[PDB]
């Protein structure tokens, strides 16, 4: 899996490979690993599908309620609840999540919360077992406040590397724009991201 | 190790013409030991019959729960269960202990009062339903008696022949499994009547 | 009126009193005077211990919680030590979890919410005895008053139980002069035996009759009974 | 709070008795009559069924006569919802019983239990007593054919004839008139529907309003036989016994 | 004996007292309201009365945002409104969380109501005094309002009233529907069907608002909104250029 | 908080009288009018829909519910308890016996249930009894057609015919007259119209009316095919449209 | 086991194996992996036998009241996610893996649950150890917007792939196709292509054959 | 009949609850506290009777604060408030720490409302005796609630409780009309000395000592915060001054 939110100058974007695997068998390979949790509060899912799933449910669930009595819920908020779920239950689960939201006072943020329980603010963050191939990339490549079309770039092609090394990720790359705008989604097939 | 290997035994059961048969081995022992030859694991409740092979204390408590059941069953309902609903209860009832099975191999069989159609089942440790139209076979020969089974075997036998049929089945199955065996018993079941012979077999 | 909404704390009168409560307080009216005072080196408890017959005891009516923490009862005694008992484990386990001595404030704070909820639910009873606490802690010397309703107050000093408004008047009279015996402990006990007897009537304060505890600066809560507290009467 | 609200159903009187049990009782004494008579060779129960219709489904109903065991049933005189929340319970001890030790509860250790459920109701636990009085009638290895009666307060008792329900008193008096230690099951069945022919508070006494049962070990056999008469049954043994 | 008055059980003439002063409870805030469906839309307009000036206008409110889908306006006072409110905001997520799709306002409705059945038939719980007017647009049923009282009752509208003066504007409303033949307002804009409502309230009340009188909620596919004062006004406006 | 009610609210009076059951029973008898009345081959039960407002919609408010594909039921009384025991006859249909017979239970069991929920409100702790008598009627494979009536008590009992509520009186009388062991379901049905027409002060058609049948199986009502075993449900509710077809040849 | 699902232009369908086993030994020739959560809204199970029939039937069963109580068709999504909610519940211990497929008042849906909790979506769908066989099928012949008949043979063919090339699987076809406005038809044996060849010699034995020690006549009346 | 006041969640015929209105009552003889909402914030003041000259002056504070940013002010039962913060102080750690940012001043109002409305449910407990003014800073704003023993709560641009509330809502409804572009954390708090130095008079016979504090986004950084020394002062001054 292959997964990064990016923070840029109109919000933030995410993005995902589509691949689910049990040992070497592609058991889904348009598999939509970015969850929304809320209008503008998304989700990037690695690890185990059972347990990420579950996870995302019950924030959703939870955010919901929120809105439902105190209006709409902060990006750091989310974090809070999937970090909440995921430290409390850290001998039970296997979710490596990235959570990425547009808020109008606050722009485009990112928190990324790996296995322990921890959360991580961040300008990006990248996750799954195909980041480890882009570590390097991602670092020299990545700079504040790009553009729409620097930020899919980006991601593009960070993520078609990670495709390219680590065989638990592949497919298509997915992608979802959170601004103020709205919420878009972009699929990038592997005719094109594959020759890069 | 295996608490379904530890007592051994066989159970068989086969649908003839407007007839059904149940047989079982006598055997009741301790892995190698020999204890009883008396040990019999088919039961009936009403015209209802089951055969339990696997651990022997629970086929004896299995045994025990349905009486229980059918009792209450047949004083509220005011009539005897029939093969289909009882089917249903031993695998409900099975199901119940999930995580906790009893070590049994259950076989159900019987006519149906209203309909006069001929009824058996086989299921697993946990409650899984096995409805054949021809036969079921439980017990530490199970495979020999699939190969009995398979190849003896045929459709609408009267109760004479369906007789000598599950009979041989049985017999030359347990003759080929160290615990199995030590005297057999065969029910010949029919809509009015039922017959129970025991048969004559090696007892070593 | 009364006897319809009296049944228990739980019920409301039509003026908004809380009878039940109002009764607890009766007990501490019928409970022998005591008195507290203190300056701003240390804090007096002066208690008159009230016998049964002339061959019982003077019933004790101070107890300690900590060792710069005790406290003077007037009412119930079982609901004191129960109430005093509670204090102790909190005094206590503010020592061991945190290693820090409990706020004289503090602990009147507890006894105030331990105190109301025995006020708002069916089936139990409000407390039925005053307190008066008495500490040095971070912050000086204190005195406090507890009454079962669940009221805290502090002051410099006062007194609860049967004729207890003569000490009081004694004190808010004896105020701008006890209030300045620092540094002399024997003093400040003197001034709370003579604000103590403001209350008397029936005998005079004996030695078996008399009991007195002191706190402060460099001294660990401690009571003094009978011969060590005669040279007082 | 709501002590208020309590009404006590399990304190003494100043008599030292039992409010709830006593009124329930006096409930009891207007339900539908039953009675059981025990002979040499069978028991039989017999019982009037209270308020009916034209309309009402004989066929289908039971209101008073209900099957316990193979070996032991009761006749009821009360609330029949009640009674049917102790018959099922009546009905699971047997089959525990019989499960533990492989062979049919004993008459009187199945009439003890349910007697102790009724007394628990009057001794704690702030709730109404059943409104159910039984007549067991049942059959064991022990003491063969067996008479029981329980009622409200939990006590129960042995009995050769007994009836619970209306008019008691008068039914027991013609009962203890007529009644003879030799009786046979044809002749208790005929006494039987006498008492209650006598006791009535009806005109007539016809087959839509009875319900009969008899406990016996056919000759021809070597067991025991429970047999719930049917409507039509009951019309013709109504006739033979000179009441048409 | 007469307890029977006091909680919930039943008098000699199979009675519930409580149930019936549960009732006499939800006029104590002396307000009025109504909805109406539209083509496509479910409005609910309710009369807003601020006395005290110390109070904060913008925090005195009787309507209810269940869901993104479900509006709630309550007749009664406002602690057990919002005693209502929270629980059936906590069901309605749940429900989705649960079914995997949003909780039908004539389904929330019917769980309200039994909650409030058991207050009917428990002694230690009071029922709330208040009456709740559940309305969305369903996405099987459409324009949908369903109401439930302290009695655990509940039942679907074509268009409903409640309050002191419920009888008047019910009438009103049944006659508008006797003569249009149709049971809704057809109107495309829910502004009219606003303004619908608006002006019969009027009619029926015999009196004129301002745009501080009223408080307004609108339920359209996904979504249940309620208006401001300005957009009140503006709707207000709309209708003074007829009469 | 915590419900400290847990003794009786319904207890014996001196007279031997059970108030509370006696009260819902008068409860019961204000409730609007609604028989019964089972034919050789079918059963039948219908109610009044009492609309209380011209802008309630009356579709909203079924008086008459399925419990199982073969049972169906409908009262008189206070309509919030009935609803609640339809939800909870419903799960014990299903808790007591389909998750483990693999069946559907037969009505006289079902009603057995039902009666047993309404026995523990008559003695259980900080509770009153159920303001509702019902009428349930359904069929199974060994007992056939049955038609039963259970009371706040818990008591229940078998009719070949029977009314309840307002005007049960009079209904049950003018039943007794017309009822006969070889009636056809579509002649029950018509005097079940007939019988609930002196009900009725009102309009009277099938949009005042609420009635529902115990009788053929409907394979068109199943919603799939392929198991033979599978027919379809028993139990059908007549159309607005089915009833005035008939009110015609009343 | 092979169970497949697959989406046409009005519906879904879903078709499975018959073969049942205990080690290589064949329990049930003819089984049935094809279960009714409610009239439109079927299941096939591969896994543990008694665990995807128990766990079918749990929520069939709150289905079906929870359809009563809302007087509504039942939604896909809502068997979903209690079927998910409870096997994610048992961490994997309730050995069913499922393709649950169905039409409601929103349209037709196809999904696939996991043992642990884990749901896909997707136009065609495989479980089981003949899951490899028939995605092979699957990956090879599917289209978007194939019509009913197509998907039939579409879905009967990856069924026939796990039953020649997977031991796991065999026997029979068994398909049950759902359309957006018509009753779901269930085909029991849609396709019965392993007959048993007739036997070489018949083994009824002449009366007598076998020796018997005791007879006696058996009391089912009470 | 009668009655209907003796129970707490009982409804009387006219459908009010009067155990909640007895407690009313107690509220009312409570000392007179209030609340003035400013342009960036709140502040709270309260009257502390002197009983006596043993009290130690400035000592037995009354004002609370609840988490770091909302401030608690109450009259009528003095122990029944600080039960209430205390349940407020634990549903405001529980908000935190679960959404991490704290709580809202809007959602922390109906915290204590859902709280108090359940003790008006149930007859096993009784409703609170105390009127509790509270509020402070947040995402937008500044708030200023009041709670009533029913349950009942709102936004208020100013509120008053407790013996001289007549007095302080009128001083209070002056400020509203001379002030529509809103009062100032400086002034309200002066405004503030002065509204309780007024109330006063309806408690004239007992010495008295005055308790401010104040919660503003410029004056405290959105923090709750008590006035003392020079601030307190000035303010009592301002008060005294225009006493006469
Ligand atoms: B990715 O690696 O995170 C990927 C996708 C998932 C988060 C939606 N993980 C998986 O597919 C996991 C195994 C895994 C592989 C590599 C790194 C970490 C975890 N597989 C499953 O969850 C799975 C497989 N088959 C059925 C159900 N679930
Ligand atoms: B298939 O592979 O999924 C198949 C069909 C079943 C889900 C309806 N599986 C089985 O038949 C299982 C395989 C298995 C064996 C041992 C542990 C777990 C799973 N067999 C059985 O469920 C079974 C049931 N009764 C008797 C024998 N075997």
């Amino acid at each position: 899996t292959s997964i990064m939110a990016v923070t840029f100058k109109d919000g933030v974007i995410l993005g995902a490979d589509s691949r689910t695997t049990t040992g070497a068998y592609i058991a889904n390979r348009v598999t939509d690993k970015l969850t929304r949790v809320h209008d503008k509060i998304w989700c990037c899912r690695s690890g185990s599908a059972a347990d990420t799933q579950a996870i995302a449910d019950i924030v959703q669930y939870h955010l919901e309620l929120y809105t439902s009595q105190y209006g709409t819920p902060s990006t750091e908020t989310a974090a809070s609840v999937f970090k909440e779920l995921c430290y409390e239950n850290k001998d039970n689960l296997t979710a490596g999540i990235i959570v990425a939201g547009y808020d109008d006072k606050n722009k485009g943020e990112v928190y990324t919360i790996p296995l322990g329980g921890s959360v991580h603010k961040l300008p990006y963050a990248i996750a799954g077992s195909g980041s480890t191939f882009i570590y390097g990339y991602c670092d020299k490549n990545f700079r504040e406040n790009m553009s729409k079309e620097e930020t899919v770039d980006f991601i593009k092609h960070s993520l078609s590397q990670a495709i390219k090394w680590d065989g638990s990720s592949g497919g298509v790359i997915r992608m979802v724009v959170l601004t103020a705008a709205g919420v878009e989604r972009l699929i990038f097939y592997p005719d094109e991201y594959e020759q890069l | 190790s295996d608490p379904s290997s530890i007592n051994g035994g066989i159970v068989v059961a086969m649908t003839g013409k407007d007839c059904v048969a149940i047989a079982c081995d006598l055997r009741l022992g301790s892995q190698s030991l020999g204890v009883s030859n008396k040990f019999e694991k088919i039961f009936h409740y009403g015209h209802v019959f089951l055969g339990i092979t696997g651990l022997a204390t629970d086929v004896t408590t299995l045994n025990e729960m349905f009486r229980y059941k059918t009792n209450l069953y047949k004083l509220k309902e005011e009539r005897a269960i029939e093969p289909e609903t009882f089917t249903q209860l031993v695998s409900s009832s099975l199901y119940e202990r999930r995580f906790g099975p009893y070590f049994v191999g259950p076989v159900v069989a019987g006519i149906n009062s209203k309909s006069g159609k001929p009824f058996i089942a086989g299921f697993d440790l946990i409650g899984c339903i096995d409805e054949a139209k021809d036969f079921i076979v439980s017990g530490t020969a199970s495979d020999q008696l699939f190969g009995m089974c398979e190849s003896l075997y045929e459709p609408n036998l009267e109760p004479e022949d369906l007789f000598e049929t599950i009979s041989q089945a049985l017999l030359n199955a347990a003759d080929r499994d160290a615990l199995s065996g030590w005297g057999a018993v065969v029910y010949i079941i029919k809509k009015d009547e039922v017959v129970k012979r025991y048969l004559k077999m090696r007892q070593d | 009126f009364r006897n319809n909404y009296d049944g228990d704390t739980v019920t409301f009168s039509p003026t908004g009193r809380l009878f039940q409560v109002e009764y607890a307080l009766e007990a501490i009216k019928q409970g022998s005077v005591t008195v507290g005072l203190r300056s701003n080196t240390h804090a007096v408890l002066v208690a008159l211990k009230r016998n049964a017959d002339e061959l019982s005891s003077y019933q004790k009516k101070i107890i300690k919680c900590d060792e710069h923490m005790g406290l003077s009862l007037a009412g119930l005694a079982p609901d004191a030590r129960v109430l005093s008992n509670y204090l102790r484990q909190q005094c206590n386990y503010s020592s061991l979890v945190f290693n820090r001595k409990l706020a004289v404030e503090r602990a009147g704070h507890l006894l105030c919410d331990k105190a109301q909820k025995n006020t708002q639910s069916y089936g139990g009873r409000p407390y039925g005895v005053g307190l008066l606490i008495i500490g040095y802690d971070k912050s000086g010397a204190h005195l406090l008053e507890f009454q079962p309703s669940g009221n805290v107050t502090e002051l410099y000093g006062t007194a609860i139980g049967a004729r207890s408004q003569g000490a009081k008047t004694y004190l808010e009279r004896t105020l701008d002069t006890f209030i300045k015996i620092d540094g002399n402990p024997d003093e400040l006990i003197k001034a709370g035996v003579e604000a103590i007897s403001q209350s008397l009537r029936d005998e005079s304060l004996t030695v078996d009759n008399l009991s007195i505890a002191i706190v402060g600066k460099d001294t660990p809560f401690t009571i003094y009974d009978g011969e060590a507290v005669a040279k007082y009467i | 709070g709501s002590r208020r609200y309590d009404s006590r159903t399990t304190i003494f009187s100043p008599e030292g008795r039992l409010y709830q049990v006593e009124y329930a009782l006096e409930s009891i004494s207007h339900a539908g009559t039953a009675i059981g008579i025990m002979a040499s060779d069978g028991i039989v129960l017999a019982a009037e069924r209270k308020v009916t219709s034209t309309l009402l489904e004989q066929d289908t109903s039971t209101e008073k006569l209900y099957k316990l065991n193979d070996k032991i049933a009761v006749a009821v005189a009360g609330l029949t919802a009640d009674a049917e929340i102790l018959i099922n319970t009546a009905r699971i001890h047997a089959q525990n019983y019989l499960k533990t030790y492989n062979e049919d509860i004993p008459v009187e250790i199945l009439v003890r239990r349910l007697s102790d459920i009724k007394q628990g109701y009057t001794q704690h636990g702030g709730l109404r007593p059943f409104g159910v009085s039984f007549i067991y009638a049942g059959y064991d290895d022990r003491y063969g054919y067996q008479l029981y009666t329980s009622n409200p307060s939990g006590n129960y008792t042995g009995w050769k004839a007994i009836s619970v329900g209306a008019n008691t008193s008068a039914a027991q008096t013609l009962l203890q008139m007529d009644y003879k230690d030799d009786m046979k099951v044809d002749d208790a069945i005929e006494l039987a529907l006498k008492t209650l022919s006598k006791t009535t508070d009806s005109s007539a006494l016809t087959y839509d309003r009875l319900e009969f049962a008899t406990i016996r070990k056919g000759a021809n056999d070597g067991e025991v036989y429970q047999k719930i008469f049917k409507p039509q049954e009951i019309k013709d043994i109504l006739v033979k016994t000179g009441i048409t | 004996a007469g307890y029977d008055r006091h909680i919930t059980i039943f008098s000699p003439e199979g009675r519930l007292y409580q149930v019936e002063y549960a009732f006499k409870a939800t006029n104590q805030t002396n307000i009025n309201s109504l909805a109406v469906r539209g083509k496509d839309c479910t409005v609910v307009i309710s009369q807003k009365k601020v006395p005290d000036k110390l109070l904060d206008p913008t925090t005195v409110s009787y309507i209810f945002c269940i869901s993104r889908t479900i509006g709630m306006v309550v007749n009664g006072p406002i602690p057990d409104a919002r005693n209502a409110a929270l629980r059936a905001k906590a069901e309605a997520a749940e429900f989705r969380y649960k079914y995997g799709y949003d909780m039908p306002c004539d389904v929330l409705a019917k769980r309200m109501a039994n909650l409030s059945q058991i207050y009917t038939q428990r002694a230690y719980m009071r029922p709330l005094g208040v009456i709740l007017t559940f309305v969305s647009v369903d996405e099987e049923l459409g324009p949908s309002i369903y109401k439930t009282d302290p009695a655990g009752y509940y039942v679907g509208y074509k268009a409903t009233a409640t309050g002191p003066k419920q009888q008047e504007i019910t009438t009103n409303l049944e006659n508008h529907f006797k003569k249009s033949k149709i049971d809704h307002i057809n109107e495309e804009s829910w502004e009219k069907v606003v303004e619908f409502a608006i002006t019969h309230m009027i009619d029926a009340l015999g009196t004129e608002f301002s745009k501080n009188d009223l408080e307004v909620g609108v339920a359209t596919k996904d979504k249940f909104f309620t208006l401001s004062a300005e957009n009140i006004e503006e709707r207000l406006v709309a209708i003074a250029e007829q009469d | 908080m915590t419900d400290r009610y847990s003794f009786s609210l319904t207890t014996f009076s001196p007279s031997g009288k059970l108030g509370q059951i006696d009260y819902a029973l008068t409860a019961v008898k204000q409730g609007v009018t609604s028989l019964g009345i089972k034919a050789t081959n079918g059963v039948v039960i219908a109610t009044e829909k009492k609309s209380s407002s011209p802008l309630a919609m009356s579709e909203t408010l079924s008086k008459v519910s399925l419990l199982t594909p073969d049972i169906g039921a409908v009262y008189s009384g206070m309509g919030p308890d009935y609803r609640v025991l339809v939800d909870k006859s419903r799960k014990v249909a299903h808790t007591s016996y389909k998750r483990i017979y693999g069946e559907y239970p037969p009505t006289k069991l079902l009603v057995s249930e039902v009666a047993k929920i309404m026995q523990e409100a008559t003695q259980s702790g900080g509770v009153r009894p159920f303001g509702v008598s019902l009428l349930i009627a359904g069929h199974d494979e060994f007992n056939g057609f049955s038609l039963y009536q259970v009371d706040p008590s818990g008591s229940y009992f078998p009719w070949k015919a029977t009314a309840i509520g307002k005007g049960s009186v009079a209904a049950k009388t003018f039943l007794e007259k017309r009822w006969n062991d070889e009636l056809e379901l579509e002649d029950a049905i018509h005097i079940a119209l007939l019988t609930l027409k002196e009900s009725v002060e009102g309009e009277f058609n099938g949009d005042t009316i609420e009635l529902a049948i115990i009788g053929d199986e409907n394979p068109d009502l199943l919603g799939y095919t392929g198991i033979p075993t599978d027919k379809g449900p028993r139990f059908r509710k007549l159309t607005s449209q089915e009833i005035n077809d008939r009110l015609e040849a009343l | 086991t092979t169970i497949v699902g697959v989406k046409f232009n009005n519906g879904v369908v879903i078709a499975a194996d018959t073969r049942s086993t205990q080690g290589p030994i064949v329990a049930d020739k003819n089984c049935a992996k094809l279960h009714r959560i409610s009239p439109k809204i079927w299941c096939a199970g591969a896994g543990t036998a008694a665990d995807t029939e128990a766990v079918t039937q749990l929520i069939g069963s709150n289905i079906e009241l929870h359809s009563l109580y809302t007087s509504r068709e039942p939604r896909v999504v809502s068997a979903l996610q209690m079927l998910k909610q409870h096997l994610f519940k048992y961490q994997g211990h309730i050995g069913a893996y499922l393709i649950v497929a169905g039409v409601d008042p929103t349209g037709s849906h196809l999904f696939s649950i996991h043992a642990h909790g884990s749901t896909d979506v997707g136009y065609y769908l495989s479980l089981g150890s003949g899951s490899l066989a028939a995605m092979a099928v699957l990956e090879s012949h599917w289209k978007q917007d194939l019509t009913k008949e197509e998907a039939i043979k579409l879905a009967s063919d990856a069924i026939q792939a796990g039953i020649w090339n997977d031991l796991g699987s065999g026997s029979n076809v068994d398909v049950c196709v759902m359309e957006i406005g018509k009753d779901a038809e269930y085909l029991r044996n849609y396709l019965t292509p392993n007959v048993r060849e007739e036997k070489q010699k018949s083994y009824k034995f002449p009366r007598g054959t076998t020796a018997v020690l005791k007879e006696s006549i058996v009391n089912i009346c009470d | 009949g009668t009655g209907y006041d003796l129970s707490n969640s009982v409804f009387s015929p006219d459908g009010r609850n009067f155990q909640v209105e007895y407690a009313v009552k107690a509220v009312e003889n409570g000392t007179t506290s209030i609340g003035i909402k400013c342009n960036d914030g709140v502040v709270f003041a309260v009257e502390k009777l002197i009983t006596s000259k043993l009290l130690v002056p400035q000592k037995n504070v009354k004002i609370q604060v609840v988490d770091r940013h909302i401030g608690c002010v109450y009259s009528g039962l003095i122990p029944d408030g600080r039960h209430l913060v205390n349940r407020g102080r634990e549903e405001a750690a529980s908000f935190k720490k679960l959404y991490k940012t704290p709580i809202p001043i809007p959602a922390f109002a109906d915290r204590l409302g859902q709280y108090v409305q359940a003790h008006t449910l149930y007859n096993s407990v009784r409703p609170f005796g105390v009127s509790t003014i509270f509020g402070g800073v947040d995402k937008n704003g500044a708030h200023l609630y009041m709670l009533e023993p029913s349950g009942s709560y709102w936004g208020y641009k100013g509120a008053a409780t407790g013996k001289g509330r007549q007095s302080a809502k009128a001083e209070l409804e002056k400020l509203v009309d001379h002030h529509p572009e809103g009062l100032s954390a400086r002034e309200a708090v002066k405004q503030a000395a002065k509204i309780i130095y007024l109330a006063h008079e309806d408690n004239k016979e007992k010495d008295f000592e005055l308790e401010i504090s104040w919660c503003s986004l410029s004056e405290t950084n959105g923090l709750h915060k008590f006035v003392k020394g020079d601030l307190l002062q000035e303010a009592i001054d301002f008060a005294q001054k225009e006493i006469n």
